[PDB]
């Protein structure tokens, strides 16, 4: 019984409305000219192309 | 200056508590293993393969 | 960015004026009570 | 007049922790006000950046 | 014996003056940190020394309070510094180590 | 603490009943003390040196008689209330209160 | 534990003291005051100051080397 | 007899700050204990009022804070007393740990260790505190730091995501910190009571390091008033900051609402961590840096075993006095470095101060002690 | 059973603390008044009419 | 001698729940004091976890609470243990005040 309650309380700090996780992002290549680093938002994290 | 604890008696004392200190490690091992459902370790145990 | 700007500086003026009165005052209070220890004189009078 | 000042002050108002307190509370009243006058009056004299602006923009 | 000993001795006399407890009328052994061995040795001091020791320490605490110091004349001169406590402490340590040797067997 | 408590109490609140006890104690002490030639001769000699007169018992009684509670708390206040003591300590006095604290016990915050 | 009366044993020491209402709170405040502070400063400068100037020198240098490293002349 | 002495409640108070035998000796360096106490209730008192208005969701995090300073009556002094109180708290904290080391107060094993726990605790408390207004620095300072635990082998990942409440410093991560930043100061206070319980077993140490049983004085009226005066000074310091230079110790960058893709170039923790930040980056290793940064504060617990002198205080030991201030100065260098970019001079000098900090404590001070003994024929 | 406190002495005791208890009420009166800036009461006081 | 008795910390514990002389007598009505203690930490423990998610603004007040029971892992037992713990707390509270009145414990 002890682990169960303790685990259940431990678990209460992980998942949620948080399996947004993510996509397959579609980026137009002709928008990034030679030499530029264009950053986008993906999986809540910055993505460099 | 831990030389105060270095002698025959102290050596006998250490041997006497060895089985106990060993068994206390057995308890802590299984204890963590079971409490975290140690995927790595538990797979070897027959009947505790709940996958 | 700081609408409070002027108000605080008025309190600040009061804070310095007040502390400029309280500080010495508390010092003298503490000076007065320690008086007893600052001027205590010792003497050692062993036998023989 | 000078020794008797601190003296009379002790005599009539300081012994009895009663009066001693009665006076500091009463003394805090007058003081709080007289300090806020002078203090603000000081804040004004070093400034004059607001308030006399009123005499201009309104008065209706 | 020669220049050599005097040099170490004068290096020691220099630190002593720098350590500066003598300015508070203290003695080397008065500043010793009290531990078990030290507590026992303080306990074994004869009446006179124990009394003197307390007055010395009192004189100092009193000074260290008002953060004054003693007139130069009354500082405790190196040389003239009595290790009154040393022999007692040495014996207290010497006693303990015997129990400690006995405890190994 | 207790000694001081009593001075303060007497300064601020001597009850009437106890003042009669104190008075009675004094009449008994005086009269009991002036018993036998020696104490009386000593009283004559001292009294002349210090009063210039010899104060007849009848007058001391009169003086004692005049004391009531008001007088006690008035007169005690004059000498005891918020005054600095002269303190002398001898023996194992580690716990003799600090002067500041002995001085603080010479008045009280309720009064 | 603790408590006065049970701290330690002391004998033969007299202590003369005076009522605060009898003495002044600032006897010779500047008269003896300032000399003392100089004395205390003197007593401790050689032990306190040296590490601080050592930092100070390393601070101003380190700053200059930083600023002057971010410019270029030939090459 | 006397009520103050025998009433089950007052006894405590009495034996804690009225009749308690205290050295006639203790100086200003001893005021920091009471000031730490005052800093604590102050952070609790203003902190509470701030919580009656602050809302803990990213949407209104920054907003509520602004709401506080503009709309909430006097919410601005409250807000600033809070922020500055945190700094005052750290100044006193560092001063307190300073006094302890210089004077050998650490010989009180338990009292001191409770203090180390008090340190980590108020530290952990404040790290979370500053994430609250959800400023650029908050989010980012919150990101830099949290991630540190990701170096712990086999578990850093799982752990960091676990205290994150996701895969990043999200919504979960803000409410969490609000909650802990609320409950930690209460636990701090209870632990501080045990600090005092243990301290009261021995009484205070003093400037000479010599026992003072021979010259003890009652805490009241001497140290009640010497404590009163020194609190007024702490009020001066505190008020000087909030009423004149409120942002002086604060980054301007935290005044810009957080942005997870932004990433400022500037990026530093609050002033009271700079020395530790320096020590951390001075190591070109993920595990190293973090391990070293930990060892940087947890070393306060090694100090007692490194005591080597036959005297407790440093008052009568000059080799050590010199080494001590070198240690202070070396931390001041560490502070300075940590506030500078990881480039030119700064890298190597930052790596020097680091080794030094450790050499000064782990080897130079212990050795100076042995030499000073030798010099006294002890 | 408050009769234990009813007698001559107790009556003398009450009179003795009367000036004190009165003055302590004077302190509490002004004390609240000043602390809440009692509009009602303060208007009567010369020089404390900050309106 | 014995550590439990003299360590400045354990003393407390020891003299509070180990060696403390207690009546051989006390019955079930005496259990409510410890249950009140348990109710307290329980309300504190679950209550805390609830605060790591609940947001305190009218806009999300209700919402966050719902968020807790649906999205937050086991946020529902936590939420309910909290709510019911409050009731349990009152039951024991009333029982405790009951025992006191019946048994004259109020003489303290
Ligand atoms: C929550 C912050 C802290 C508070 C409120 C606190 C409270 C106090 C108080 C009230 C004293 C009374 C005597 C004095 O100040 O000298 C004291 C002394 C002491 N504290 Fe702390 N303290 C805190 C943090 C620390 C820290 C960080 C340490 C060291 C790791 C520490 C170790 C000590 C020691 C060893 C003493 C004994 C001082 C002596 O007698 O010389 N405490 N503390
Ligand atoms: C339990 C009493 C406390 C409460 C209720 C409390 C609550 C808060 C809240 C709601 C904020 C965000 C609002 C704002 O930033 O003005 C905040 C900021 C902060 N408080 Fe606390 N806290 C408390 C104790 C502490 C303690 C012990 C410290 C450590 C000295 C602390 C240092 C901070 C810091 C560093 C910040 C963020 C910086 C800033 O003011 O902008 N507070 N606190």
């Amino acid at each position: 019984a002890a682990k169960n309650v303790v685990s259940q309380f431990v678990s209460s700090m992980s998942a949620s409305a948080d399996v947004l996780a993510m996509s397959k992002i579609e980026i137009k290549l002709s928008d990034i000219p030679e030499g530029k680093n264009m950053a986008f938002k993906w999986r809540g994290k910055p993505l460099f192309v | 200056m831990l030389t105060r604890f270095l002698g025959p008696r102290y050596r006998q004392l250490a041997r006497n508590w060895v089985p106990t200190a060993q068994l206390w490690g057995a308890v802590g091992a299984v204890g963590l293993v079971w409490a975290t459902d140690w995927r790595l370790i538990l797979d070897w145990v027959p009947y505790i393969n709940g996958k | 960015a700081e609408p409070e700007h002027d108000h605080r500086k008025r309190m600040g003026l009061k804070m310095l004026l007040m502390m400029g009165l309280l500080l010495p005052l508390v010092y003298a209070m503490k000076r007065h009570k320690w008086s007893v220890l600052k001027s205590r004189k010792l003497a050692y009078r062993p036998p023989k | 007049v000078a020794p008797t000042l601190t003296a009379r002050l002790y005599s009539l108002l300081f012994r009895r922790t009663s009066t001693f307190a009665l006076t500091i509370v009463v003394g805090a009243l007058f003081f709080e006000r007289a300090f806020d006058q002078g203090a603000d009056a000081i804040y004004e004299h070093i400034n004059e950046g607001k308030l006399w602006k009123h005499i201009k923009h309104k008065y209706e | 014996v020669s220049a050599s000993s005097r040099w170490l001795e004068g290096i020691r006399k220099w630190y002593y003056n720098a350590a500066g407890f003598n300015k508070l009328g203290l003695m080397r052994d008065d500043t010793i940190h009290e531990n078990d061995d030290v507590k026992e040795a303080i306990r074994r001091l004869p009446e006179n020394l124990y009394d003197d020791r307390v007055f010395r320490i009192k004189r100092a605490l009193d000074l260290s309070m008002r953060q004054q110091i003693l007139p130069k004349e009354q500082w405790t001169k190196y040389e003239e510094d009595k290790s009154y406590l040393e022999p007692y402490l040495k014996e207290v340590i010497r006693e303990r180590k015997e129990r400690e040797e006995w405890a190994k067997k | 603490f207790v000694l001081q408590g009593q001075w303060m109490r007497l300064c601020t609140s001597a009850t009437e009943s106890e003042v009669l006890r104190g008075k009675n104690l004094l009449r008994n002490a005086l009269v009991s003390h002036l018993d036998g030639t020696t104490p009386v001769c000593e009283d004559i000699g001292r009294s002349l040196l210090t009063y210039g007169r010899r104060i007849p018992l009848a007058e001391w009684e009169s003086r004692i008689a005049e004391v009531d509670a008001r007088v006690v708390r008035e007169v005690c206040s004059k000498y005891f209330y918020d005054q600095c003591p002269a303190v002398a300590g001898f023996g194992p006095i580690e716990q003799l209160p600090d002067y500041n604290r002995i001085r603080s016990g010479m008045f009280w915050l309720r009064f | 534990g603790r408590q006065f009366g049970h701290l330690t044993r002391v004998r033969h020491v007299i202590t003369y003291s005076l009522s605060p209402f009898e003495q002044r709170a600032f006897p010779h405040y500047f008269s003896k005051g300032i000399p003392n502070v100089l004395r205390r400063t003197r007593a401790c400068i050689l032990r306190v100051a040296p590490p601080f100037v050592a930092f100070y020198l390393v601070y101003t240098w380190g700053t200059q080397e930083f600023e002057k490293s971010k410019r270029k002349n030939p090459a | 007899t006397n009520i103050r002495k025998s009433h089950p409640l007052m006894k405590i108070v009495n034996n804690a700050f009225i009749d308690l035998p205290a050295p006639s000796n203790i100086s200003s360096w001893w005021n920091f204990g009471s000031l730490l106490g005052i800093c604590l209730i102050l952070q609790i008192l203003t902190g509470l009022f701030l919580a009656m208005h602050y809302t803990s969701d990213t949407t209104t995090a920054f907003s509520s804070v602004t709401h506080i300073c503009r709309d909430v009556n006097y919410g601005w002094i409250i807000r600033y007393m809070h922020a500055n109180g945190a700094s005052m708290f750290f100044i006193c904290l560092y001063m307190h740990v300073g006094r302890g080391l210089y004077y050998g107060s650490y010989t009180f094993l338990e009292t001191w260790n409770i203090g180390v726990i008090l340190l980590l605790t108020v530290m952990a408390t404040a790290f979370m505190g500053y994430v609250l207004p959800w400023g650029q620095m908050s989010f980012w300072g919150a990101t830099v730091i949290t991630n540190l635990l990701s170096a712990i082998p086999y578990i850093g990942t799982n752990l960091v995501e676990w205290i994150w409440g996701g895969f990043s410093v999200d919504k979960a991560t803000l409410t969490r910190f609000f909650a802990f930043h609320f409950i930690l100061p209460f636990i701090i206070m209870a632990i501080a009571m045990v600090h005092l319980l243990f301290l009261h077993e021995t009484g205070s140490n003093n400037p000479t390091g010599i026992s003072s049983d021979v010259d003890k004085i009652p805490f009241h009226p001497y140290y009640t008033i010497k404590d009163i005066l020194g609190a007024l000074l702490l009020i001066l310091a505190l008020m000087l900051l909030v009423l004149f230079a409120p942002d002086l110790l604060g980054d301007p960058d935290n005044y810009t609402p957080a942005n997870p893709l932004n990433t400022p170039p500037h990026i530093k923790p609050e002033w009271y961590f700079l020395f530790a930040y320096a020590i951390l980056r001075s190591i070109p290793n993920k595990l190293g840096g973090v391990l070293a940064l930990a060892f940087s504060i947890l070393i306060l617990a090694l100090i007692p075993l490194l005591h080597t002198s036959k005297q407790r205080s440093m008052m009568f030991r000059p080799l050590s006095q010199c080494l001590f201030w070198a240690l202070v100065a070396d931390l001041l260098t560490l502070t300075w470095i940590g506030g500078q970019p990881v480039e030119h001079p700064y890298i190597t000098i930052g790596q020097l101060a680091s080794v030094l900090y450790f050499l000064l404590i782990l080897v130079l001070m212990p050795t100076a002690g042995t030499i000073e003994n030798k010099l006294l024929k002890w």
